[PDB]
């Protein structure tokens, strides 16, 4: 209620995984934030697991299951002893935490207007229509600038060249299943 | 070859304030023209400010200190803060003297001083009172500001500004941003080639909330705001410099206002700056992941800055070096 003297001035001025997995703007968000800030392996995992639903688990497995993978994530002492379905399926739920916090972290600081590319998804998230497929294309269009943009300013994800490119090859993996490529 | 500089911080952190001192140190300083710049926005401050005491006066339930104020207060609150000049944060000198009988008349109602005492309640800067006090000097008509009211003049940052200027040789671009929600947006457009990044905190909002909400306590956005910066790897090779701010008021602060009331996770003497300042440093620290240099000043005190400064700059070259 009360004036505020500089409120003019401003006038004018995620909640789970499986909604933001097939949203590519979005996603590239996300995988962005979570690249420079905390550990990718766990939700580069769970996108790839959701991709592999046979030959895509032996890559599945040097890349997250494997105890020597550039990107290797926490799995269950249960799953590390052994139904192909059943460990991927596992393997996924053992990663819920900590990609609960990195989600949590991403929609605090959203709100601080601190995560990425927060204007293209304004202008994505602005445009209207009925018509899902030209829709859809616009969000492709987006997540290939902003994939693009990832590749290139990327050295800055990790010293270990071969990490920072495990991330890289693991991003495009998945959004090349989502219709984007740069 | 360039030293180039981020000065990073929530809103109204003292970040364009440091930058006035870098020209003013390193750089041509502010002639008369320059200076005679501001005049506008400093109408417009006190302007602006008086309409808010005026107006938290009314809603907080606070006595006039005497009722025949209420005329002027109302004079005051007939400013139309929308028109074009206005909305751009200026006003004419001519305007200014119509309405400064009103404002100092406003300044001297002890009313007006009981809704300035509890602007933690509301959204005002402290740099009014500084103005409001000096009315007399505003007031001559040929009013130029001198450098200490350049300093405190408030105007609202928005978009990106570059700063070259140079120290024996060595480039410096030194970027200036919005530090609200809605600046911070844009913030990612000057991260890269980043030599180093001076990270503003008014030390003395913590008993104050956000403008953006009104809710979120103002150090607490300044903890999270520096957490996802001093953890971001493009950062990694980049000296991070944290300059807690405002310490003069600050100083004032600790005394009538205890922080413990606001941070249940502080401990010590609340009433002293010491224990205070320990306890700031502590939470910027500890929002590392797995270097924090830093320094106590008051952006507007040229004198302090400048031997501050000497010292940043020593620092963000002998780390630039590995
Ligand atoms: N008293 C005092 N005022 C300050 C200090 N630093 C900045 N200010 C004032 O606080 C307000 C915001 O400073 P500003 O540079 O615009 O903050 P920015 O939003 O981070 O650029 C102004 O009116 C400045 O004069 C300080 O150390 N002490
Ligand atoms: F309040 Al700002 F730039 F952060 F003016
Ligand atoms: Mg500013």
């Amino acid at each position: 209620s009360i004036i505020g003297a500089e409120d003019e001035d401003f006038e004018n001025e995620f909640q789970s995984l499986e909604q933001v997995k097939r949203r590519p703007a979005h996603l590239m968000a996300l995988l962005q934030h979570v690249a420079l800030q905390f550990e990718p392996g766990p939700l580069l995992c769970c996108l790839h697991a959701d991709m592999l639903g046979k030959k895509a688990f032996l890559d599945f497995y040097h890349s997250f299951l494997e105890k020597t993978a550039v990107l290797r994530v926490p799995v269950p002492p249960n799953v590390a002893f052994e139904v192909q379905r059943r460990f991927v399926q596992e393997v996924v739920q053992s990663q819920q935490v900590a990609v609960g916090r990195q989600l949590e972290d991403f929609r605090s600081k959203r709100l601080m207007g601190m995560t990425p590319w927060e204007q293209e998804l304004a202008q994505l998230e602005a445009w209207v229509g009925r018509d899902r497929a030209s829709y859809e294309a616009r969000e492709r269009h987006v997540a290939e600038r902003l994939l693009m943009h990832l590749e290139e300013m990327q050295h800055t994800i990790s010293t270990d060249e071969e990490k920072s490119a495990a991330v890289v090859n693991a991003i495009g993996l998945y959004m090349r299943h989502l219709g984007v490529r740069t | 070859r360039l030293v180039k500089i981020l000065l990073l911080g929530a809103g109204e952190s003292g970040k364009s304030t440091f930058l006035k001192q870098m020209r003013i140190i390193h750089g041509q300083d502010f002639d008369q023209r320059a200076r005679e710049e501001f005049r506008p926005t400093i109408y417009s401050n006190v302007i602006k400010g008086m309409r808010v005491l005026v107006d938290a006066r009314e809603k907080l339930h606070i006595p006039w200190g005497d009722n025949k104020n209420q005329l002027h207060g109302d004079k005051l609150m007939a400013f139309d803060t929308r028109a074009p000049m206005a909305a751009q944060g200026m006003v004419e000198t001519r305007v200014f003297l119509q309405y400064l009988p009103a404002i100092r008349a406003l300044w001297e109602d002890s009313g007006i001083q009981n809704a300035y005492d509890r602007r933690r309640e509301f959204q005002l800067g402290e740099s009014v009172k500084y103005f409001l006090d000096n009315l007399d000097k505003l007031g001559v008509p040929d009013y130029i500001p001198s450098q200490q009211d350049i300093l405190l003049a408030r105007r609202p940052t928005k978009g990106i500004h570059e700063y070259d200027f140079e120290i024996k040789n060595v480039p410096f671009k030194m970027v200036d941003v919005g530090g609200q929600r809605s600046e911070r947006k844009r913030w990612f457009e000057c991260f890269d080639s980043v030599t180093s990044i001076l990270f503003l905190v008014s030390s003395s909002e913590f008993d104050q909330v956000l403008m953006e909400d009104r809710q979120t306590n103002r150090l607490t956005e300044s903890l999270n705001i520096f957490e996802t910066i001093v953890n971001n790897r493009v950062f990694s090779n980049v000296s991070i410099i944290l300059f807690l701010n405002k310490t003069d008021l600050l100083e004032e602060k600790v005394q009538v206002v205890s922080i413990k009331d606001y941070f249940l996770e502080f401990e010590g003497d609340p009433h002293c700056l010491r224990d205070v300042q320990k306890f700031l440093v502590e939470c910027f620290r500890g929002k590392r992941r797995d270097p924090l240099y830093h320094h106590f000043t008051t952006a507007i005190n040229t004198e302090n800055i400048r031997l501050v400064f000497r010292d940043v700059k020593d620092t963000i070259l002998h780390d630039n070096l590995k």
